[PDB]
C-alpha cells in the first residue's frame, strides 16, 4: 500500500468506505474514494483511520491499532463476506446470522473447543460458553450468558446450540428437547408484532440451567423477569399486541369459542388498531401451539382453563363505566359485559360490581366504603387486566417448569442464560421504550463493571499497576436521571408524583421535569420548533427522544385489594390459584414502579454470577446471506453497546503484544536501536519504545507483554511499512544493478 | 420557500394582534398581560411558573395580580414585553423568528427610547433576519384601502390623528392625545361606584373592561339621553358576573364614552376627540382640507362602542363649514385594521427592500430606526 493515507469516510449507501486522504486542510479533506475513484470534499473529524492488512480479519477486534465504527464495521463485513459469522470486539462475541444453515455445530468442532482459551481458537459461541463452564468448574461461582436483543435472530436458535455444546462437554435421555418447545408457549404469549420486528420479545428469559459439582445437568428451570404488561392494555399506533390474543381469536374454532365466548377483534375496546391483520391465515399457528402445549403435558381441561383467562383479561375493556350526572363515584349500567365476566370466572355479579365501583378498605380494624371517580375506576379495570395477565404468565412459567423434570435436586450451581430484547429506537418512543431503554442501561453498566474488573486484574496478573476510573460510572449518571427518588427526583418518580397529584396533565409533566431536573447533562429539552418530541436523553446508544403524550395513563396500575380479595376467593381453580398473594400495594403502585422493581431482582440476580456476554446482528431484511446493510450493523452497534465498548478499551491500553512477538516481528523498524542480541527480549523492547520515540503516557512495562493504546502500532505500522518501502528499494535496486 | 412569508405584530396596549404576513386575520389575539402569583401556594406538584402571559391569565385571574406592561404606548417593563413576545412566537405561531421578517407597529410620537429598544430586543434576543417598526395609524389606512384621509386612531394605549394625503403625511398636524379605552375603563369603575358596585382590584377591573366592551354605547346626543334616563326602561341593563352577582347599569351606561367628548369629565383640559381632530385639519393646507373632512377613518378598539361615528359626524358637521360634506368612513373589522395593514405592507414586494437588516443594523446600531424609517 502507499502512503495516500486510505482513511475511511462516512458515506450513505456504505455506512463507512475506503477513500484516500491525500489533499487536506482544516476540517475539509479533499479525499479519493477507493471504489468511484471521484475527489469530493467533507469535516475531517467525520473520517476515521484505517488498519493496515495486517489486522484485516483480525479474531479480536481489540487487536486493531485504530478503533473506531469504520473499522469495526469493515472487519466484520469483511468476515461475514468471507463466510465467517463470529468475531470477537472486546469482551463481547459478536455473530451475525448468515440464515443460511451452516455445515457448523458438529462433534468434531465442540470436542475440538475442548479446554481451550478463546484466543487459541477461532471465535465461536462454545470458546465462550466454554469459558463459562470452565469459570464454573475452575471458580465454583455461577455464571450467565447476556446475549442482547436482536429479532427473530434465532437468538434462542443459537442458545440451542449453546444447549447442545453443553450437553456433549458434560457427561454422563436427549437433551431437553422440550426446550424447543417452550419457545412457541412463550413466543405466543410474550411476543408481539410491532414496527421493528414482527416477533419480539418483550419479557426477559433467563434460562437457567442446574450443574451439580460433578459439572453434569440437574435439569433446567426457566425464570422470566421483566414483562411489558401494559402493552396489553396499550400499544403503538401501528403495531400489534401479543401473538396469542389474535391466534387465539381467529385460531379457536366455534368448540373452544363457544365456552371462552370470544368475539372478534372489533369488539373489544382493549384491542387497539382494530384487528389488524397481520394473517399470515393464523388459526394453523394457535393449532400448532395447542399441540405445543399438550406434548408438554398440560391436559386439555387446564388448557380450556388458561384461554378462558386470556379472554378475561380482553374481556375488561367490554365493560364500560358510565359517569354520573353530579355525583363522582360513576357506575356500570350494563351487567352483560361483567356478567360474561363473572362466568368467565369465579365471580358473583354484585360483589363484583360492589368492589369494583365502590370498593372498601382497611382502616384498622374496621372497614370502609371508598368513592371511586370514573377515571380511577377505569385505571382499576386496566389494572387487573395487567396484573391478572402477568400473573398468568408467571403461573405458566411455574407450572412449565414443573413440566420440566429434575434428578435430584438443589445440587450445585446453574448457568444462567438472559434472553431479552435490546435497546430499542423508533421514531417516537414511547413509555414502553423508556423503561426497555432503562433495563438496557443497566445491563449495558454491568458489562461496563466486568470489563472493568477484568482490565484491572489482568493489569495485575502482567504487574502494572494502574488506577482508572469505573466503566460503570458512565452509565450512572443517565441512569440517576431516570431512576433517583429522591434530592433531585428521577423521571420515573416525578413521573409517579405527577400521577398521583390531582389534576395531572401530560404538559405539567414534562413542565415539571424540564423545571425539576434540567440542569441534568443527559437530560436535553429540544425547544423552538419540532422537533416532535417532548424531551431526550443521551444514553450510550445515542441520543433519543421521547413523546409524553398519555404517559400518566399508562404510568397508573391502581389495584383494588378488594377485587384482588374476591379472585382470591374464585370458585375455579385456575384463577384462585394464581392470585395466590410490603410494597406501596393498593392504589399508588405504578407501572414504573413495579417494573424498577422487577429490574432490581434481575439485576441483583446477575449481578451475583459471572456475567458473560454475545451480540447479535442481523445483517438485512432480506432472510439471505450475502448481503450486509451497514446502516443497519451501524444501528445495533450502537443499541448493543459495542461502539460503547470500543469507546471503553480506547480509554485504556487495548493493544497488548508480548515483547518476543513485538521484537521478532517489528524487528525490521529500528535496526540501530536493537542490540548485537542481549535477548531476554525485554531489552529489546526498551530499545525499540526508546529510540521510536514514544510517549510514556502510551505504552506500560509489563510481565510478558507491553500495553499499547490506539494508534500507537498504527505510527509503528506506518514505520514498517515506510521501513519496507526503504527495503523494497535497497534490495531492488541492488539486485539491479 | 419563496418570500418565507413575514410575521406582523401589533402591540398597542392591551392586545397583541399577531400572525403571519399575507392573510387577512392574524393567527393569534390574546391580552398583553403578565399576571404573577401573589399568593404564596401551598400544595406541592403546582406549576410552579414564576408568571403566566396571555389569556392564560385571563383563565386564572383571581390568584394574579396583572400588570399591562406597554402604558400610553409606552413600555414600562421591558422583561414583560419579551416575555409577551415570547408567547406570542412560541406558544402560539410556533416559529422561529430567525426564519422570518417581522414588523412591529407603534404609536406616533412616541419616545424614541421605544422604538430604538424595541429594535434592539427584536435583533438580540429572538435572533431574526429582518424587521421594521411602522406607525399604527398608515398601517389602517392601507387597510382601508385608501390614499388619503385622517386616521383617527385610539387603541386601548393612546389616541392618534395622523392626517394623510395622497400618501405623504404631516409631522406638523399629526396630534396625539392622551385618551384610551384604559382611562375609559378607570373612569367607568369610577361611576360605577356611585350605584354601589365597587371594583378595587386588577381582576375585576377586567371585568369592567368586559362590560364596557358591549354594554357601552355613544349617545348621539348626551344631554337628550341623560334627560331620558329619567325613565329608566331600556338604558338599564343586566349584566352577569363571573361571581353569579348581577348588575344592573343605566345612564352610567353612555356617559362612561361620553368621556370621549368631554375630558372635562375626566378632569383633563384636553379637548375631546372631535375637537383634536379639528386641530389636525386646521394644521394642515388649505388645499387638502375638503378631503380630509371627507374621508375621516376611524381605527383601533376604542373605536368600537355603537355610535360613534354617528357622534364624530354629528360634531364635526356642527363644527365644520357646511359648505362640504364630512363622510366618516369607519369600517366594522376595524378592531384589528392596524393589523391588517401590516400584513399588506409586508406582502408588498418593493417593500421587501425597506426592511431594516440584521447585517445594518449590526454595522450601524439602534439608533438606525429613525435614519431609514418613519
Ligand atoms: N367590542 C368593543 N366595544 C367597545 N370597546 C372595546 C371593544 N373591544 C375593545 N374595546 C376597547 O378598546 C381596547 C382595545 O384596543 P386595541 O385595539 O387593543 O388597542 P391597540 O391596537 O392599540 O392595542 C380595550 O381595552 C377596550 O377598552
Ligand atoms: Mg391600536
Amino acid at each position: 500500500w502507499t502512503a495516500r493515507r486510505l482513511v475511511w469516510v462516512p458515506s450513505e449507501l456504505h455506512g463507512f468506505e475506503a477513500a484516500a486522504l491525500r489533499d487536506e486542510g482544516e476540517e475539509e479533506a479533499e479525499v479519493e474514494l477507493a471504489e468511484s475513484g471521484r475527489r469530493l470534499r467533507l469535516p475531517r473529524d467525520q473520517i476515521q483511520r484505517m488498519n493496515p492488512p495486517k489486522f484485516s480479519k483480525a479474531e479480536d477486534m481489540a487487536e486493531l491499532t485504530c478503533l473506531n465504527e469504520a473499522s469495526v464495521l469493515h472487519n466484520l463485513r469483511e468476515r461475514y463476506y468471507s463466510g465467517l459469522i463470529y468475531t470477537y470486539s472486546g469482551l463481547f462475541c459478536v455473530v451475525i446470522n448468515p440464515y443460511k444453515q451452516l455445515p457448523i455445530y458438529t462433534e468434531a468442532i465442540v470436542e475440538m473447543y475442548r479446554g481451550k482459551k478463546r484466543h487459541e481458537v477461532p471465535p465461536h459461541v462454545y470458546a465462550v460458553t466454554e469459558g463459562a463452564y470452565r469459570s464454573m468448574l475452575q471458580d465454583r461461582e455461577d455464571q450467565s450468558i447476556l446475549c442482547t436483543g436482536e429479532s427473530g435472530a434465532g437468538k434462542t436458535e443459537n442458545t440451542k446450540k449453546v444447549i447442545q455444546y453443553l450437553a456433549h462437554v458434560a457427561s454422563s435421555g436427549e437433551l431437553e428437547r422440550q426446550l424447543l418447545q417452550a419457545n412457541p408457549i412463550l413466543e405466543a404469549f410474550g411476543n408481539a408484532k410491532t414496527v421493528k420486528n414482527d416477533n419480539s420479545s418483550r419479557f426477559g428469559k433467563f434460562i437457567r440451567i442446574n450443574f451439580d459439582v460433578a459439572g453434569y445437568i440437574v435439569g433446567a428451570n426457566i425464570e422470566t423477569y421483566l414483562l411489558e404488561k401494559s402493552r396489553a392494555i396499550r400499544q403503538a399506533k401501528d403495531e400489534c399486541s401479543f401473538h396469542i390474543f389474535y391466534q387465539l381469536l381467529g385460531g379457536a374454532g366455534e368448540q373452544l369459542k363457544a365456552d371462552l365466548l370470544l368475539e372478534p377483534c372489533s369488539h373489544y375496546r382493549f384491542l387497539t388498531n382494530g384487528p389488524s391483520s397481520s394473517p399470515g391465515q393464523e388459526r394453523e399457528l394457535f393449532q400448532e401451539t395447542l399441540e405445543s402445549l399438550r406434548v408438554l403435558g398440560f391436559s386439555h381441561e387446564e388448557i380450556i382453563s388458561m384461554l378462558r383467562m386470556v379472554s378475561a383479561v380482553l374481556q375488561f375493556g367490554n365493560i364500560a363505566l358510565k359517569r354520573e350526572r353530579n355525583t363522582d363515584q360513576a357506575t356500570m349500567p350494563d351487567n352483560t359485559a361483567a356478567q360474561k365476566l363473572c362466568r368467565l370466572l369465579g365471580l358473583g355479579v354484585t360483589d363484583f360490581s360492589r368492589a369494583l365501583l365502590t370498593p372498601r378498605i382497611k382502616v384498622g380494624r374496621d372497614y370502609v366504603q371508598k368513592a371511586q371517580t370514573k377515571e380511577q375506576a377505569d385505571f382499576a379495570l386496566e389494572a387487573l387486566a395487567k396484573a391478572t395477565y402477568e400473573r398468568l404468565f408467571r403461573w405458566l412459567v411455574l407450572r412449565l417448569n414443573r413440566a420440566l423434570d429434575r434428578s435430584p435436586r438443589q445440587g450445585a450451581s446453574f448457568l444462567g442464560i438472559l434472553d431479552i430484547a435490546g435497546f430499542e429506537i423508533f421514531q417516537l418512543n414511547s413509555f414502553e421504550q423508556l423503561c426497555i431503554n432503562y433495563t438496557n442501561e443497566k445491563l449495558q453498566q454491568l458489562f461496563n463493571h466486568t470489563m472493568f474488573v477484568l482490565e484491572q486484574e489482568e493489569y495485575q496478573r502482567e504487574g502494572i499497576p494502574w488506577t482508572f476510573l469505573d466503566f460503570g460510572l458512565d452509565l450512572q449518571p443517565c441512569i440517576d436521571l431516570i431512576e433517583r427518588p429522591a434530592n433531585p427526583p428521577g423521571l420515573l418518580a416525578l413521573l409517579d408524583e405527577e400521577c398521583w397529584f390531582p389534576k395531572a396533565t401530560d404538559k405539567s409533566f414534562v413542565e415539571k421535569v424540564a423545571q425539576e431536573q434540567g440542569g441534568h447533562p443527559k437530560f436535553q429539552r429540544p425547544r423552538h420548533l419540532r422537533d416532535q418530541a417532548d424531551f431526550s436523553v443521551l444514553h450510550y446508544a445515542g441520543k433519543v427522544d421521547y413523546k409524553a403524550n398519555e404517559w400518566l395513563m399508562k404510568n397508573m396500575d391502581p389495584l383494588n385489594d378488594n377485587v384482588a380479595a374476591l379472585l382470591h376467593q374464585s370458585t375455579d381453580r385456575l384463577t384462585a390459584e394464581i392470585w395466590k398473594d410490603r410494597p406501596r400495594r393498593g392504589m399508588f403502585r405504578t407501572v414504573g414502579q413495579l417494573y424498577k422493581e422487577s429490574l432490581s431482582r434481575l439485576m441483583a440476580t446477575l449481578s451475583n454470577t459471572n456475567p458473560s456476554f454475545v451480540r447479535c446482528i442481523v445483517p438485512n431484511h432480506e432472510k439471505r446471506a450475502g448481503k450486509l446493510e451497514p446502516r443497519l450493523v451501524l444501528d445495533q452497534l450502537r443499541c448493543n453497546g459495542v461502539l460503547e465498548g470500543i469507546r471503553i478499551c480506547r480509554q485504556g491500553f487495548p493493544n497488548r503484544i508480548l515483547f518476543q512477538e513485538f521484537r521478532q516481528r517489528y524487528e525490521i523498524l529500528t535496526p540501530n536501536a536493537i542490540p548485537k542480541g542481549f535477548m531476554d527480549g525485554k531489552q529489546a523492547c526498551e530499545k525499540m519504545i526508546q529510540a521510536l520515540e514514544l510517549d510514556p503516557n502510551l505504552y506500560r512495562v509489563g510481565q510478558s507483554k507491553i500495553f499499547f493504546r490506539a494508534g500507537v502500532l498504527a505510527q509503528l505500522e506506518e514505520e514498517r511499512a515506510s521501513e519496507q518501502t526503504k527495503s523494497d528499494y535497497l534490495k531492488r535496486a541492488n539486485e539491479l544493478v | 420557500e419563496e418570500e418565507i412569508a413575514a410575521l406582523v405584530i401589533d402591540n398597542g396596549s392591551g392586545m397583541c394582534k399577531a400572525g403571519f404576513a399575507g392573510d387577512d386575520a392574524p393567527r393569534a389575539v390574546f391580552p398583553s398581560i403578565v399576571g404573577r402569583p401573589r399568593h404564596q401556594g401551598v400544595m406541592v406538584g403546582m406549576g410552579q411558573k414564576d408568571s403566566y402571559v396571555g389569556d392564560e391569565a385571563q383563565s386564572k385571574r383571581g390568584i394574579l395580580t396583572l400588570k399591562y406592561p406597554i402604558e400610553h404606548g409606552i413600555v414600562t417593563n421591558w422583561d414583560d414585553m419579551e416575555k409577551i413576545w415570547h408567547h406570542t412566537f412560541y406558544n402560539e405561531l410556533r416559529v422561529a423568528p430567525e426564519e422570518h421578517p417581522v414588523l412591529l407597529t407603534e404609536a406616533p410620537l412616541n419616545p424614541k427610547a421605544n422604538r430604538e429598544k424595541m429594535t434592539q430586543i427584536m435583533f438580540e434576543t429572538f435572533n431574526t433576519p429582518a424587521m421594521y417598526v411602522a406607525i399604527q395609524a398608515v398601517l389602517s389606512l392601507y387597510a382601508s384601502g385608501r390614499t388619503t384621509g385622517i386616521v383617527m386612531d385610539s387603541g386601548d394605549g393612546v389616541t392618534h390623528t395622523v392626517p394623510i394625503y395622497e400618501g405623504y403625511a404631516l409631522p406638523h398636524a399629526i396630534l396625539r392625545l392622551d385618551l384610551a379605552g384604559r382611562d375609559l375603563t378607570d373612569y367607568l369603575m369610577k361611576i360605577l361606584t356611585e350605584r354601589g358596585y365597587s371594583f378595587t382590584t386588577t381582576a375585576e377591573r377586567e371585568i369592567v373592561r368586559d362590560i364596557k366592551e358591549k354594554l357601552c354605547y355613544v349617545a348621539l346626543d348626551f344631554e337628550q339621553e341623560m334627560a331620558t334616563a329619567a325613565s329608566s326602561s331600556s338604558l338599564e341593563k343586566s349584566y352577569e358576573l363571573p361571581d353569579g352577582q348581577v348588575i344592573t347599569i343605566g345612564n352610567e351606561r353612555f356617559r362612561c364614552p361620553e368621556a370621549l367628548f368631554q375630558p372635562s369629565f375626566l378632569g383633563m383640559e384636553s379637548c375631546g376627540i372631535h375637537e383634536t381632530t379639528f386641530n389636525s385639519i386646521m394644521k394642515c393646507d388649505v388645499d387638502i382640507r375638503k378631503d380630509l373632512y371627507a374621508n375621516t377613518v376611524l381605527s383601533g378598539g376604542t373605536t368600537m362602542y355603537p355610535g360613534i361615528a354617528d357622534r364624530m359626524q354629528k360634531e364635526i358637521t356642527a363644527l365644520a363649514p357646511s359648505t362640504m360634506k364630512i363622510k366618516i368612513i369607519a369600517p366594522p373589522e376595524r378592531k384589528y385594521s392596524v393589523w391588517i395593514g401590516g400584513s399588506i405592507l409586508a406582502s408588498l414586494s418593493t417593500f421587501q427592500q425597506m426592511w431594516i437588516s440584521k447585517q445594518e443594523y449590526d454595522e450601524s446600531g439602534p439608533s438606525i430606526v429613525h435614519r431609514k424609517c418613519f
